[PDB]
C-alpha cells in the first residue's frame, strides 16, 4: 500500500511544483480575465496540493498508530483479623 | 538542481508410513 | 440546505472552466472573420409586433 | 472419530513471528509439549489370508501407538539453564498406558476443502503376567515394531475444537536421530469430531482459518496417498 | 519512543511545509515587487525561490525515506490483565495490614 | 449565517445562468443568417416562429482587427489585470498560509498529548481512537475519556452489630472510600470492575437466599446472622470516627476482589 503513496505523492509533488511554474509562467503573459482566473485556479490547486500532502502525511501517522508466601501469610493474618477467632 | 524448508507430504508420509 | 461533496462541485467548475477557455479560444481565433461581416434581420421577422426584443 | 486437519510448513526463521502472529489471534501463549509414536506392522514371518470369516477382503493397515514423555529425558547437558517455553525448538515391570490408534485412508472427492480421516482409537492401560512388554503384546496380537518417530512442538487452542500443531519431527534409531523436518517447523490444524452440519461446520472453520491466514503462511490439503498407513 | 521521535520528525516535515507555505508567498509576493517595476529585490527573490525548492526537496528526501522506514518496519516493532489486579489487591491488603 | 450565502450561491449562479442563457440564444439567431437550420436547433420554440432561414444580412465589410492590433491600447489593460491577479493570489495564499498554520499548531498538540497514551505498556484500538477497559470507550481531545461527566460507581461493605436489645442492629464498621489518561483508565478499570464483582452478587443472592443472605435493593443486599448483619451497597458520593469494625470490611473488600480475581 505504499506504492499508491510513492506514485500518488510524487504525482502532487510535480503537479505542485511543474504548475508552479507553469503558474509563474503564466503571471507574466477577455483573454486578461482569463488569465486572471487561471491564474487563481493554479493556486487554489496549489493550496488544494499542500492541504493532499497534509493529509496523505496525517495517514502516514494514523498508519504509525495501527509470593507464595506472603499470600499465604498475608491472608493468615486477613482472615484472623477478620473473624477475631 | 532537483531529480525526480521441505516437503508436507513427504513428512506426513514418513509420520504414516516411514520412508525418508 | 446542506452542501454536498466537494469533489463533484470541483468538478463541475472545472467543466465550467473548461468550456469558458474553449470558447475563448476560437473566439480569439476567429477575430478577424466575425469583424467582417454585418448581421442584421430580414423582412422575414415579426417587428411590427416585438420592437424592444430585435433591440436586445 | 474423524479429524479434519489442514498441514503447513515454515522455516527456522519465521518461527518467532509466527508464534507471535498466532499468539495475537488467539490470545493465549504457545504450550511446549511432545509425544513418542511407535508404529507396528504385520510380521513378515506369518502368513494369513486376509479375509474375514464373511468371505470379505481385509486390507492391511500399520498399528501407531502413542504416548507422553517428560522432557527431563530430552534436555541434555548442553540444555540446561534455560526457559522452558517456546524457544527452546530454536535449539535443535508393566507397560505406560498406550494410545492403540489405527489410520484409514482419506476420503475421495476432487476440490476438496479439508483432509477428513478415520481414525480407530482405544487406550492401552496396563499389562501383567509373564510377558508384561507391550513389544510382546505387540508380538502376541501378531505385529512386530517397524520405526518410530518422536516429535516435538507447540500447540494452541483457540475456538470449536481447533488445533494447531508447530512442531519438528525426529526418528528414533540406533545409528542416529535424523531430523525430518530439517529446516523448518511443520504445522498442523486439525478438529476431532465424535452430524452432517457439524462437519459442515467444522470445514467452515477450517476455510475461515485459512481465509485469515491468507497472505502469511498457506495451509493446503495433503495428498491421500501421504496419510495411508496400509501394508503393500 | 520510537514513534514519539519519528512522529516528531513527521512533524518537523509538517513545519517544513509551513516554511515552503512561507517561500511560497516570498516568491509570489516579491515576485509581484519584481513586476511592478523593480529589480532591487532580485537576490531576495532568487535566495527565497532556492529556498523553496530546497526546503521541497528536503522534505521529499526526508518523507520518502520515512515512508521507506514504514516499509521496513512491518513485523519488527509494528503490528501488521488480572495479575495487575491481583497484585494491587496484594500490595493494597499489606497496605491495610501495615499502616 | 449560512443560508445568506446559499442565497449568494443561488444569486451568483442564477446571473451566470441568465448570462449564458442569453449568450445561447444571441449565438443561435445570430448562426439563423447563415443557417441550414443545423443552427435553429438551439433556439427556443418562440424564436423558430421569429427569425426564418436563408434570412438576415450576409454582406462583408473590410477588416478591422488588424488596424486595431497595430495600436498599443491594451498592453496597459493587460499589464492592469494580471497585475490584479498577483495581489489576489498573493492574498489568497497568505490567508491559507494562517489557516494551515493554526491547523498545524493545534493537530500538533494533539499528536504531543497522544504521545503519552501509545508505547507497548499504554493500549490502544480504533474514525476515532477506541479503548477497553474491563464496555469500550472513545478517546477524543487535554485529552479525556467519555465513557457510554459519569457517575463514580464504588460499592462498599459495612459491619453492624446487634448489642444487648436483641432486636436491631447498629453501624459498626464501613470501609473508607478513596479518590491524566492511565488515571481515567484506572479509575474506569475499578467502576467495572466493582460493577462486574456487584453483578456477580446479585446472581449469587438469588442461589444465597435460603442461607439468610436476602437481595432486596437492586445495588443493596443484606445478611443476615443471628448476631450480626452486614449490607452490602453500590453507592455514589452524594448519598451518606468511633467506629471498630472499619479494618474487618476493608480486608473483607480485598478479600471479594481477591475471590474475583481467583473466578478469573
Amino acid at each position: 500500500s505504499n506504492q499508491a503513496l510513492y506514485e500518488k505523492l510524487e504525482q502532487t509533488r510535480t503537479i505542485l511544483s511543474v504548475k508552479l511554474a507553469e503558474l509563474i509562467n503564466m503571471t507574466t503573459i477577455a483573454v486578461a480575465t482569463t488569465s486572471v482566473m487561471m491564474v487563481n485556479n493554479q493556486t487554489m490547486q496549489l493550496i488544494k496540493n499542500v492541504q493532499d500532502l497534509l493529509i496523505l502525511t496525517r495517514s502516514i501517522k494514523e498508519k504509525w498508530l495501527l509470593d507464595e508466601k506472603q499470600i499465604e501469610e498475608l491472608l493468615d493474618n486477613c482472615i484472623e483479623t477478620f473473624v477475631a477467632e | 538542481k532537483h531529480d525526480f524448508p521441505f516437503n508436507v507430504d513427504d513428512v506426513l508420509k514418513f509420520t504414516f508410513t516411514g520412508e525418508k | 440546505a446542506e452542501l454536498p461533496q466537494w469533489y463533484t462541485l470541483q468538478s463541475q467548475l472545472n467543466v465550467t472552466l473548461s468550456q469558458l477557455v474553449s470558447v475563448t479560444s476560437t473566439l480569439q481565433h476567429f477575430q478577424e472573420t466575425l469583424d467582417s461581416t454585418v448581421v442584421y434581420p430580414l423582412p422575414k421577422f415579426p417587428t411590427t409586433s416585438h420592437e424592444s426584443l430585435v433591440t436586445t | 472419530v474423524q479429524q479434519l486437519s489442514l498441514f503447513g510448513s515454515i522455516g527456522d526463521d519465521g518461527y518467532d513471528l509466527l508464534i507471535s502472529t498466532l499468539t495475537t489471534i488467539s490470545g493465549n501463549p504457545p504450550l511446549l509439549y511432545n509425544s513418542l509414536c511407535t508404529v507396528w506392522k504385520p510380521n513378515p514371518s506369518y502368513d494369513v489370508e486376509n479375509v474375514n470369516s464373511r468371505n470379505q477382503l481385509v486390507e492391511p493397515n500399520r498399528i501407531k501407538l502413542s504416548k507422553e514423555v517428560p522432557f527431563s529425558y530430552l534436555i541434555d547437558e548442553t540444555m540446561m539453564d534455560k526457559p522452558l517455553n517456546f524457544r527452546i525448538l530454536k535449539s535443535f515391570e508393566s507397560c505406560s498406558p498406550w494410545s492403540l490408534q489405527i489410520s484409514d485412508i482419506p476420503a475421495a472427492g476432487n476440490n476438496r476443502s479439508v483432509s477428513m480421516q478415520t481414525i480407530a482409537e482405544t487406550i492401552i492401560l496396563s499389562s501383567a503376567g509373564k510377558n508384561s512388554s507391550v513389544s510382546s503384546l505387540m508380538n502376541g496380537l501378531g505385529y512386530v515394531f517397524e520405526f518410530q518417530y518422536l516429535t516435538i512442538g507447540v500447540k494452541f487452542f483457540m475456538k470449536h475444537g481447533l488445533i494447531l500443531e508447530l512442531q519438528k519431527i525426529w526418528q528414533i534409531e540406533e545409528a542416529g536421530n535424523s531430523q525430518i523436518t530439517s529446516g523448518g517447523f511443520l504445522l498442523k490444524a486439525y478438529i476431532n469430531v465424535s452430524d452432517i452440519d457439524r462437519i459442515n461446520y467444522t470445514e467452515t472453520a477450517l476455510m475461515n482459518l485459512k481465509k485469515e491466514l491468507q497472505g502469511y503462511i498457506e495451509l493446503s490439503v495433503p495428498d491421500r496417498q501421504s496419510m495411508d498407513s496400509r501394508v503393500a | 519512543p520510537y514513534i514519539q521521535e519519528r512522529l516528531k520528525s513527521l512533524n518537523d516535515i509538517e513545519t517544513q511545509l509551513c516554511s515552503m507555505l512561507q517561500e511560497a508567498s516570498q516568491v509570489t509576493f516579491i515576485f509581484g515587487e519584481l513586476k511592478r517595476g523593480n529589480e532591487s529585490v532580485k537576490p531576495q527573490f532568487e535566495n527565497h525561490v532556492k529556498q523553496f525548492y530546497e526546503r521541497l526537496d528536503k522534505s521529499t528526501t526526508q518523507l520518502r525515506k520515512e515512508i521507506q522506514l514504514l516499509d521496513e518496519n512491518v513485523g519488527t516493532r509494528l503490528l501488521p490483565q488480572d495479575t495487575e489486579k491481583m497484585e494491587e489487591q496484594l500490595d493494597l491488603l499489606s497496605a491495610i495490614l501495615d499502616p | 449565517q449560512f443560508v445568506k450565502r446559499r442565497r449568494d450561491m443561488l444569486e451568483h449562479i442564477n446571473l451566470a445562468m441568465n448570462e449564458s442563457s442569453l449568450a445561447l440564444e444571441f449565438v443561435s439567431l445570430l448562426l439563423s443568417s447563415v443557417k441550414e437550420s443545423t443552427g435553429m436547433s438551439s433556439m427556443s420554440p418562440f424564436l423558430r416562429k421569429v427569425v426564418k432561414p436563408s434570412s438576415l444580412n450576409s454582406d462583408k465589410i473590410p477588416y478591422v482587427a488588424p488596424t486595431k492590433k497595430e495600436y498599443i491600447e491594451l498592453d496597459i489593460l493587460n499589464k492592469g489585470w494580471k497585475l490584479q491577479s498577483l495581489n489576489e493570489s498573493k492574498d489568497l495564499l497568505r490567508a491559507s498560509f494562517n489557516k494551515l498554520s493554526s491547523i498545524l499548531q493545534n493537530e500538533h498538540d494533539y499528536w504531543n498529548k497522544i504521545m503519552q497514551s501509545i508505547s507497548n505498556k499504554d493500549v490502544i484500538f480504533k474514525k476515532l481512537l477506541a479503548i477497553k477497559y474491563g464496555d469500550r470507550g472513545i478517546a477524543n481531545i487535554n485529552l479525556d475519556l467519555i465513557p457510554h461527566h459519569s457517575v463514580k460507581k464504588f460499592l462498599r461493605v459495612r459491619i453492624f452489630t446487634k448489642i444487648e436489645s436483641e432486636d436491631d442492629y447498629i453501624l459498626s464498621g464501613e470501609s473508607v472510600m478513596d479518590r491524566d489518561i492511565r488515571k481515567q483508565i484506572q479509575l474506569l478499570k475499578k467502576i467495572i470492575f466493582e460493577k462486574e464483582l456487584m453483578y456477580q452478587i446479585k446472581k449469587e443472592c438469588a442461589l444465597l437466599i435460603s442461607y439468610g443472605v436476602s437481595i432486596e435493593n437492586e445495588n443493596k443486599v443484606i445478611i443476615e446472622l443471628p448476631n450480626e448483619k452486614f449490607e452490602i451497597e453500590l453507592l455514589s458520593l452524594d448519598d451518606d470516627l468511633p467506629k471498630i469494625n472499619d479494618k474487618r470490611a476493608n480486608l473483607m473488600l480485598v478479600m471479594l476482589r481477591l475471590l474475583l480475581v481467583v473466578i478469573f
